[PDB]
């Protein structure tokens, strides 16, 4: 489904672990979604001369973009 | 440290005879592409923990 | 050491077992569920979802259930001097079944079906179907 | 003298292959349901299509057996 | 007329094929329950559904055998 | 009530093989659906193409059976 | 007459088709047990259900092999 | 003109024997499309080639049936 | 005793199916032992259980052979 | 000589095993093209070698048939 | 010399299934050795036990053939 | 004088098994080649050996048939 | 008149199953070689033992043919 959909196993595993964390009980779910927030800042280069810079706070948009 | 990491070109250039001792529940050709991403992820994980 | 099964069940956020000696360990392989014990051949397998069930040597009858989303299992033969055969269950998210819920599960299922009703992309359709799979497994596994 | 009975019994013998096909079909159904339990309606629909074809062939052979018996 | 026995016996050959199908189906169950022992119910449902048709086939084979026997 | 009935009955022995082929077809369809549902409309298509031979062949045999029943 | 013995020897041909079904079922039991011993006594039960059919489908034909022998 | 019909009916067995093989071929096509949907062509060509081979065998046997039925 | 001898000869076709079931069982046992040797004895037990059934069928047909060869 | 016409049919019955074999072969070919497509040039070659045998065998199964239809 | 050689050749038909079972069993042996060489000697044993059934049945078959060749 | 032709046809009605075996041979060749191309030279090296037996059997399956056509 | 030839031809029919068994043997051989070349030399040994049974049975078959084509 993933080698056909052009998707990696890591992406699939992460996006499914997200749902499994959403299916948690609130006391442990708090610590789970706590320990699994996201904050990244991608910076693309081409022989110097930065092409773009973009922030990421979600797993889905981080794998998509 | 410096880790020489395996890549798909280097996997295709090898017949992977060293893993014949292991029984892969899906076939090797079908599970290799999913195993290699896990390998990549685990490599970065431990390296960055040690660096931290 | 002993002719037991040295299990290590590990997620990134928590290692539940490190060198735990057990008798039998059930795992939901991608093809189908299967139980690993000492003497089992060297093997690698990809897991899909469901309830790992561990059974210690001291327990025998008592068990321990853990829901796994996805990951791998690695069974390695026993060294000649160790006398014990090892097994490594790596999971990207390994919860117990006590910490699961069927209502938030069904809510996430409904929201997934809502998002996937506009089936246009292959990854969206595949994610909807796999979410259906995993959430049905969670519902069937939760108490 | 009783050749129609022989002909009927010889025409009936395709039920073995029909049942083999039905068993293979429902075995595939059961396996695919054990694997993907969230996908049962489409598999059941295709199984119904196959069973319809196979029962059509079976009723064809039975009708021809009855015809050859009571021509 | 002992000849009418022969046709009936010939009809009984189909039962072997039926048995083969039944065997395959139950093998598919006994495998599926091991691949996914959580359900063990939706597979038995399809098993019984298929066994309905297979038993019907066996029963009509037996009935045609008895018919060609006595007549 | 002679050799024509015997020949038209012996012609029907191919329906077992045709049914086994159809069963294999739809079992493969079911397995492919359970594996990758997202290409259902493809697999069903190919299955129909297969039937476009297998079913037709069966019909051929049935017709020739009648041709041997009224030769 | 002695011709009935031929009918009997034809009626014993369903045996050896029943044997493949029993073999397939018990082989599936063996494989599912080697894969998942934890659920052994369930699969055995399912085999006892399958033989609940097969053990009949055999001896039934053997009885016919007698009835179309002595008559 | 009684032996010709029986000859044709006996020659018709290869049709049922050939339908098996086409079933397996198209099952393999289905499974290949399920395992690698990115490659639809280059599987249908080989599938159609094998179908052509088995169709050639079918045409052979049907031609010989029609021949022997009137010669 | 010609027809009796022919009946006894024809009785011994089921041995092929008996042998095929035996081979299936022992193949499954060998595969399960290659997978998990630690479940040898249990598997052996189940194998012998099925073999008992197959043996019974074999003995039965042999006996019937003898009967149709003397009575 | 009507039995000549029978003999030819019997010589054609082997086609039921032939086409099956060919089907299995091409099935494997398709599976290979679904697993390691980049080496089609090998697999097709091997398949052709296999056909270079199977074709020849089938041709014999025709030729001898026609010979038994004339001589 | 009709019935003698006829019954002999007929009884000598069930060895194909014996050969098929032997082939399946040794194929399982080869696969198990490929997957787990460490218990090679533990498989060979079981395969010999399989022969201890299979070949024994074959022996019985051949003996009965000779007995009906000189009954 | 067609009984010789009938015997030749019956002796020729076993090439289907040789063809099925050859198909399985080349199917396993193609499968193991797609799984591991670098070892093709061995899979072929054994494949030819298998043909070195199978074709020889087929040669007998022709030769004796021809003999039964004349002697 | 064609008793001996017909009985020889009917005996010669098991060569199909023999060739099928040999094909399964060498298929397992090539598959195990593809899956573990390091033990290739071992697998072939067992394969030869398989031939040591299969061909042996085939030889017995042909000997019986040579016995029955001349009484």
């Amino acid at each position: 489904m993933w080698r056909s959909s052009g998707v990696s196993f890591t992406r699939y595993a992460s996006e499914m672990a997200a749902l499994l964390r959403q299916c948690l009980k609130e006391p442990y779910r708090t610590q789970a979604m706590q320990r699994n927030q996201i904050h990244l800042k991608e910076t693309v280069y081409q022989q110097g001369q930065v092409l773009t810079r973009e922030t990421f706070n979600d797993i889905k948009k981080a794998f998509e973009a | 440290l410096t880790l020489n990491v395996l890549t798909p070109t280097q996997a295709a250039q090898s017949a992977k005879e060293q893993l014949n001792t292991f029984e892969f529940e899906p076939e090797k050709t079908d599970v290799w592409k999913d195993l290699q991403d896990f390998y990549y992820a685990c490599t970065v994980f431990g390296c960055m923990l040690d660096n931290i | 050491f002993k002719n037991q099964l040295l299990l290590t069940l590990s997620s990134p956020s928590e290692a539940i077992y490190v060198r735990t000696p057990v008798r039998s360990v059930t795992v939901p392989g991608s093809e189908g569920a299967m139980t690993m014990t000492n003497g089992h051949s060297q093997t690698v397998a990809r897991l899909k979802a469901g309830e790992i069930i561990v059974r210690k040597g001291e327990t025998g009858d008592e068990v321990e259930r853990f829901f796994l989303s996805d990951g791998f299992v690695l069974f390695k033969s026993p060294e000649d001097d160790s006398g014990c055969c090892t097994a490594e269950v790596l999971g990207v998210e390994v919860v117990p079944v006590s910490m699961l819920d069927k209502e938030s599960a069904a809510t996430a299922l409904q929201e997934l079906l809502q998002q996937g009703a506009g089936a246009t992309d292959e990854w969206t359709k595949a994610r909807t179907l796999l979410g259906q799979e995993l959430l049905s497994s969670v519902i069937r596994a939760a108490p | 003298a009783g050749v129609a009975s022989l002909s009927a019994a010889i025409a009936l013998m395709s039920v073995g292959g029909v049942a083999q096909g039905i068993g293979s079909l429902f075995a595939a159904l059961v396996s695919g349901t054990a694997r993907n339990p969230s996908i049962k309606e489409d598999l059941f629909t295709y199984t119904l299509i196959g069973m319809g074809f196979l029962e059509f062939l079976g009723i064809i052979c039975v009708l021809m057996s009855a015809v050859l018996l009571y021509s």
